[PDB]
């Protein structure tokens, strides 16, 4: 389970840019060796950034 | 016919004859005088009083020297003797080797050929380069416009599509310089020599052989006046006539700087006594230009392919000149000095280029998706340009990154070295075919090249080229 922190404005620089890249990179690894991953979120940019 | 000069304005000579007048157009040659100074009839005012435009400069004249009326206007030799050689307007070889020695004479003046024979079938043409054989595909037997302003690279495009295709023709073809360097003129001389468009053999006893040559040359250039500026084209035309007329031959025609041929109607027409319109233009600057256009088109006897550079004055393509030309032409490319500044060459902008031959019923549906889909992406690239300007990339959501991401990409891959550029470039030049290019950009949009980066598509031809340089830029 991976519990992503993120904000709800924008004009944040890119921080939850760099959360959701951070995510992306754990989620990619831990999906290969075969863990089912979930995901928690806090803040609609992370959900807006992991939708798609 | 004899008559006086009475009066003498700059580039325009007042003229009076006794007994009988010239019609308008016609040629009368001034006597009392160093050179063979020409003069074209232009307007008649009474008194037996006739205006005319000068093809030399007027210092010298005096009011009263002799003027001789030669019943007919400019001849130009015509044949295959023309080819291979330089003519300025009068028809007077400047190549230093000799008379035209061509049997028939052609006028620079001749109306246009008429509605039902003309021929409009589409066909396309093999540039080697990427943007113009993908977005603005160019048309076999029709009209050509590389818009630009002065220093965006029209002239280079010209010699790439001189090398690419001309040597590449089998026909004939024309080049003209309307207000363009004699040092490029020399050196497309010299290039031609070189590549065999030009067969230059020195006879004994001084005479000369250009039998085997495929281009003919006519250069009225910067040190020219306007009335010698103004006749340079219509030379051209006439020498594409003869070959699209009588020898039923497919010709090219290169163009350099068409718009002298307004410039110096609008540094004309001040001494001719006319009203200036908006911008000081004329008001013949679309019957001027139009008389000149219908010239140029192909028909049931011959076909003209034509290459026009047009000059846009202070980077404004609002001006009333290429307003009216963007409705003579069917492919255009308009160069940019804010692609330049990125050192993208050719700096062509893929928005304002455009072109009649890109249907789908002319090119297939793969090539007019793929065309329309780049343009898609690069509009929504511009629309975003302000909100990166002011805030930047982190705040536009995933989908306008990918965006911005291909945009680049594509961007830096629709630039390409030409084989011309080698000497103050360096690297050689890249030839580039349709279904490779097609490929590319197919690839490019779905998203097979995101993983590497964007200086790996500078000036790489191909995709082999750039997964070869992205793999040494991994190092
Ligand atoms: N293929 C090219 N690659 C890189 N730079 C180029 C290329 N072509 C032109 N440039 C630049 O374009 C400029 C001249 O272009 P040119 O069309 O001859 O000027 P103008 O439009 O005034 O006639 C030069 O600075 C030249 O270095």
């Amino acid at each position: 389970a991976v519990l992503a922190l993120s904000s709800d404005k924008g004009l944040c620089g890119g921080v939850n840019s760099f959360v959701a890249k951070q995510a992306r990179i754990v989620i990619k690894e831990n999906e290969m060796a075969g863990n089912a991953v979930q995901v928690y979120g806090v803040g609609d940019k992370i959900r807006s950034a992991l939708q798609r | 016919n004899h008559g006086r000069i009475t009066q003498v304005i700059g580039a325009v000579v007042d003229v009076h004859f006794d007994e009988q007048l010239p019609p308008i157009l016609n040629s009368l040659e001034v006597q009392g005088h160093t050179n063979r100074l020409v003069l074209e009839v232009a307007q008649h005012l009474g008194e037996n009083t006739v205006r005319t435009i000068a093809m030399d400069a007027t210092e010298g004249l005096v009011r009263g020297q002799k003027v001789v009326d030669t019943g007919a206007p400019i001849q130009v030799p015509v044949g295959v003797e023309t080819l291979g050689r330089i003519m300025n307007v009068i028809g007077e070889p400047v190549d230093e080797c000799g008379p035209v020695p061509a049997k028939k004479t052609y006028s620079i003046h001749r109306a246009a050929p008429l509605f039902a024979d003309q021929s409009t079938e589409p066909g396309l043409l093999q540039t080697g380069i990427k943007v113009v054989d993908l977005l603005a595909p160019y048309a076999k037997g029709g009209k050509i416009g590389l818009f630009g302003g002065a220093g965006v690279g029209k002239t280079v495009l010209i010699m790439e599509l001189i090398n690419n295709v001309a040597n590449k023709h089998g026909g004939f073809s024309v080049f003209a310089g309307v207000g363009e360097r004699t040092r490029e003129g020399n050196d497309l001389y010299h290039e031609m020599m070189t590549t065999g468009v030009i067969k230059r053999k020195k006879l004994e006893d001084g005479k000369f052989d250009f039998t085997g040559s495929k281009a003919a040359l006519v250069y009225g250039q910067m040190n020219e006046p306007p009335g010698a500026r103004a006749r340079v084209a219509l030379t051209a035309l006439s020498v594409a006539e003869y070959f699209r007329d009588e020898q039923g031959q497919d010709v090219l025609l290169f163009i350099d700087n068409i718009y002298r041929f307004t410039q110096a109607g609008s540094e004309v027409s001040a001494l001719l006594g006319r009203i200036p319109s908006a911008v000081g233009y004329q008001p013949t600057l679309a019957t001027d230009l139009g008389q000149l256009q219908e010239r140029i088109t192909t028909t049931k006897k011959g076909s003209i392919t034509s290459v026009q550079a047009v000059y846009v004055p202070a980077d404004d393509l609002t001006d009333p000149a290429p307003a009216t030309t963007f409705a003579h032409l069917d492919a255009t490319t308009v160069l940019s000095r804010q692609i330049a500044e990125l050192g993208i060459y050719p700096a062509v902008d893929p928005l304002d280029s455009t072109s009649r031959m890109l249907a789908p019923e002319i090119v297939g549906q793969e090539h007019y998706d793929t065309a329309r889909a780049t343009q898609k992406l690069l509009q929504d690239y511009k629309s975003l340009q302000d909100i990166i300007a002011i805030l930047g990339m982190d705040e536009l959501s995933e989908e306008d990154k990918l965006v911005v991401s291909r945009a680049r990409k594509i961007q830096r891959f629709l630039s390409q070295p030409f084989t011309v550029a080698e000497v103050f470039t360096g690297k050689p030049g890249r030839f580039v075919e349709l279904p490779e290019t097609i490929k590319s950009a197919q690839t490019i949009l779905r998203g097979e090249c995101d993983d590497l980066p964007e200086m790996a598509f500078y000036m790489c031809g191909g995709l082999e080229e750039v997964r070869s340089k992205a793999v040494k830029m991994a190092q």
